[PDB]
RNA sequence: GAGGGCGUGAAACCGUUAAGAGGUAAACGGGUGGGGUCCGCGCAGUCCGCCCGGAGGAUUCAACCCGGCGGCGGGUCCGG
RNA sequence: CGGCUACCCACCCGACCCGUCUUGAAACACGGACCAAGGAGUCUAACACGUGCGCGAGUCGGGGGCUCGCACGAAAGCCGC
């Protein structure tokens, strides 16, 4: 048949923060997302999920 | 719905009232199926070999293996048959389609004149009891056994006169009828033809 | 005249039977409790015929009737009569289980307020003379 | 008030809004019903007028004692015989390719150069042959799926094929069992539009398993006997 | 600031009883038993709830007051009922379907009431 | 049933009593049957709650109005 | 009357004794007579990666000092030239 190897989609659905404000914007973006057909909403929830390393620091002169 | 009072002019009537107790958490509803008729409603089916005036073997009944006179199909499914009470004694009884043996043997049975008060609904089982709790007596009903009488006798006084004329003109079917089929040892029902 | 619980379906089990620890038979020592055999050369461990079975997720009961009892209710243990009153909306599906270092004295208190409340208790009338 | 007896009129203005929506809808679904109809019966003349022509050919040959041979069939039927374990990469790419993954399940493959040579590279492991329009008509009735996502769907109702293959003109089961059997130029998407089909195990027995039809086996070419195997499959 | 106090209510909070496979909340004004947001009756600004009387008869039913919040001594207003086993059923449907104020769990009040007056009967 | 290394008192082992069985060592998994202890029911006699039409009795309220308190909703954001 | 089971018995089928070294273990390869208790990947320093938190071109008082003697205070609070 088929090895399944590469049948788990190893990307994260959930964030592993335990921040009140966090879970919150999640479940409002989550909503909106789900909702208004937006791919900005999608691209921007996906982006909470993220962790320490891949939310860079952007600097205010960049 | 407005009634007249007594005092205060008059006061409107509200039917069907709300109810007072509700139960928690309540059944949800069917998903509503289609196809699904109730038992009233339902075809009645026949087989070829079973035609009005058969001879029939009442297996499974009470009589374990007897032979009886079909006479008409009823209108929830089973069959009516009676045998002569001179002959066998057995009355005018209620069996099953699929539950009885048909003998190839036929019987002018054309001019039967069958009554039209009998039906499903005469053929019934009934049991009454004065007592809710425990008691002696069992229930004051079946110690005595049912013995209704002048209209379980009428009716068959009235279809057996009529049913032995055809029966006794076949040289030996008094007797067929008297006798009680059953298997020995030499045959098989798969090589027998009935 | 016990009490009528809601709707239940016949609760069918795919396995009746209690998985057995591979050679507890032959030694005392050998707990029933099942453990993973994790030998090279194991039978169980490779599922020859005949041997005895391992518990996998395959026998896992049906969700609608788990932790279900064959009377048709789900347990729910208590302790005192504070803890009773909870049970009030759900005594159609679940049912109430006295604890068992409960006094006698404070058991029939609750065995009480269970019966007024209309609430199925699994152990009633017990620890009586 | 005068506010709620004038949205009294407005409740019934947006119920005949939905009305004549939904009557439109239903006049278009009574129209494609009488399209899919009329489809229907110009597909069955056409099978006629090509099953009527292949038999006019050949007597019209006959007559002068001259024979006619027809055309190569451009569509076959491929099983999987042969198991899983124990097959070499170079057939197991080729029985990958075809979508023939799990015993005993036939997809329809567009006969072309490239194909038979494929179909011979993993001969020993396949059975194939030339289907027979009452065989597709049963393989896309009885054992028909469909997968408008990454799912197989059960094809139970037209809007399921409209929606997804609806694009080029095959919106309904007709459309899709002609578009199948009289390959042309858009075959290629009907053909992946259908899961492979997964078929049960022969009735009267598969007759040397690892041998083929030719030395008195079953997996090999079958080209006009594949239907007696289709019939006891499926 | 409903759902900033249940994302901390929901766990490490009192009250809280998950012995078995359920888990009941168990707080002093809530209709149902189950630990969930629309069922909390101490983090809204409008709860209703209903509870046997003290006296033995009738059903006292508690209203978020909503005029002062924080200050919970008149927080919540108190009333009885002592009708029949209709009278109150309607009473109580009122009380919830007239005024807006939480329309919601109206079931489960109703629910609440005429199961503590099926026990109440006896 | 705490009797002078005596709180509680498990397993290996042994004695007695009861039950069952016995030529392929015993033991073990799958599926039944038989016996026994025990559990729940009282076994031709036990289901619950809602609405309506009838059969008899007792009560205040509900329709509506009035007095009146407590809470809900928005308009003027009115004096703040 | 109903009852799966941690009770016993019988028949039918399948069923070699567990653990590890090994390509190969039931082996005429090793350890185990049985039972109860104890028993084996811990801690410190350093490094690398990933994750959570706070601040952010800044970050860190772990080193000392200050307030009042304190069971909880061998804590916690603060330093601001
Ligand atoms: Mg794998
Ligand atoms: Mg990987
Ligand atoms: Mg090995
Ligand atoms: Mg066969
Ligand atoms: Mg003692
Ligand atoms: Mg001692
Ligand atoms: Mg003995
Ligand atoms: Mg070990
Ligand atoms: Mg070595
Ligand atoms: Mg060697
Ligand atoms: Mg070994
Ligand atoms: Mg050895
Ligand atoms: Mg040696
Ligand atoms: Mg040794
Ligand atoms: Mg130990």
């Amino acid at each position: 048949d088929i090895r399944h190897n590469k049948d788990r989609k190893v990307r994260r659905k959930e964030p592993k923060s335990q921040d009140i404000y966090l879970r919150l914007l999640v479940k409002l973006y989550r909503f909106l997302a789900r909702r208004t057909n937006s791919t900005f909403n999608q691209v921007v929830l996906k982006r909470l999920f993220m962790s320490r390393t891949n939310r860079p620091p952007l600097s205010l002169s960049r | 719905t407005v009634g007249g009072d007594k005092n205060g002019g008059t006061r409107v009537v509200k039917l069907r009232k709300m109810p007072r107790y509700y139960p928690t958490e309540d059944v949800p509803r069917k998903l509503l199926s289609h196809g699904k008729k109730p038992f009233s409603q339902h075809v009645r089916r026949l087989r070829s070999s079973i035609t009005p005036g058969t001879v029939l073997i009442i297996l499974t009944g009470r009589h374990r293996g007897k032979r009886v006179v079909f006479l008409k199909q009823l209108d929830s499914g089973l069959l009516l048959v009676t045998g002569p009470l001179v002959i066998n004694r057995v009355p005018l009884r209620r069996t099953h389609q699929k539950f009885v043996i048909a003998t190839s043997t036929k019987v002018d049975i054309s001019d039967v004149k069958i009554p039209k008060h009998l039906t499903d609904a005469y053929f019934k089982k009934k049991q009454l009891r004065k007592p809710r709790h425990q008691e002696g007596e069992i229930f004051d009903t079946e110690k005595e056994k049912y013995e209704i009488t002048e209209q379980r006798k009428a009716d068959q006084k009235a279809v057996d006169l009529q049913i032995l004329p055809k029966i006794k003109a076949v040289p030996q079917l008094q007797g067929y009828l008297r006798s009680q089929f059953s298997l020995t040892n030499g045959m098989y029902p798969h090589k027998l033809v009935f | 005249a016990a009490l009528r619980p809601l709707v239940k379906p016949k609760i069918v089990k795919k396995r009746t039977k209690k998985f057995i620890r591979h050679q507890s038979d032959r030694y005392v020592k050998i707990k029933r409790n099942w453990r993973k055999p994790r030998g090279i050369d194991n039978r169980v461990r490779r599922r020859f015929k005949g041997q005895i079975l391992m518990p996998n997720i395959g026998y896992g009961s049906n969700k609608k009737t788990k932790h279900m009892l064959p009377s048709g209710f789900r347990k729910f243990l208590v302790h005192n009569v504070k803890e009773l009153e909870v049970l009030l909306m759900c005594n159609k599906s679940y049912c109430a289980e006295i604890a068992h270092n409960v006094s006698s004295k404070n058991r029939k208190a609750i065995v009480e307020r269970a019966a007024q409340l209309a609430i199925r208790v699994t152990n009633p009338n017990a620890r009586l003379r | 008030p005068e506010t709620l007896k004038k949205k009294r009129r407005n409740f019934a203005e947006l119920k005949v809004k939905r009305l004549r929506k939904k009557f439109a809808l239903k006049t278009l679904r009574k129209a494609r019903r009488k399209l899919i109809y009329e489809k229907a019966k110009h597909y069955h003349k056409e099978y006629r007028q090509m099953y009527r022509t292949e038999i006019r050919m050949a007597r019209m040959a006959r007559k002068a004692g001259n024979f006619y041979v027809p055309a190569e069939p451009k569509l076959a039927f491929v099983i999987r015989i042969r198991g899983i374990n124990g097959v070499s990469p170079k057939v197991r790419k080729v029985l990958q390719l075809l979508r023939l993954r799990q015993i005993f399940n036939g997809t329809f493959v567009k006969l072309n150069k490239a194909s038979i040579n494929m179909l011979r590279i993993v001969e020993p492991y396949i059975a194939w042959g030339y289907p027979n329009l009452k065989s597709v008509n049963e393989l896309i009735y009885k054992r028909g799926y469909g997968k408008i996502n990454k799912k197989r769907i059960a094809l139970t109702d037209n809007s399921l094929i409209a929606r997804s293959l609806g694009k080029f003109g095959i919106i309904c089961m007709e459309d899709l069992i002609h578009e199948i059997y009289t390959v042309g130029k858009r075959f290629k998407e009907a053909n992946n539009f259908l899961w492979p089909f997964k078929l049960s195990s022969p009735r009267g027995g598969m007759k040397k398993k690892t041998t083929h039809f030719v030395e008195g086996g079953d997996a090999g070419n079958r080209e006009d006997q594949i239907n007696r195997l289709i019939r006891r499959m499926n | 600031s409903a759902h900033l106090q249940w994302m901390v209510v929901r766990n490490c909070s009192s009250f809280l009883i998950k012995r078995n496979k359920q888990t009941y909340s168990t707080e002093p004004n809530n209709l149902k038993a189950r630990n969930s947001f629309r069922y909390n009756g101490l983090i809204h600004r409008k709860t209703v709830g209903v509870e046997p009387a003290a006296d033995g008869k009738g059903v006292v039913v508690v209203m978020k007051r909503r005029s002062g919040q924080r200050k919970p001594a008149t927080s919540y207003v108190r009333t009885t009922i002592n009708k029949n086993a209709r009278a109150t059923l309607s009473s109580i449907r009122h009380m919830i379907r007239k005024n807006k104020y939480r329309p919601d769990l109206r079931m489960a009040a109703i629910r609440r009431a005429s199961a503590i007056l099926r026990s109440q009967k006896p």
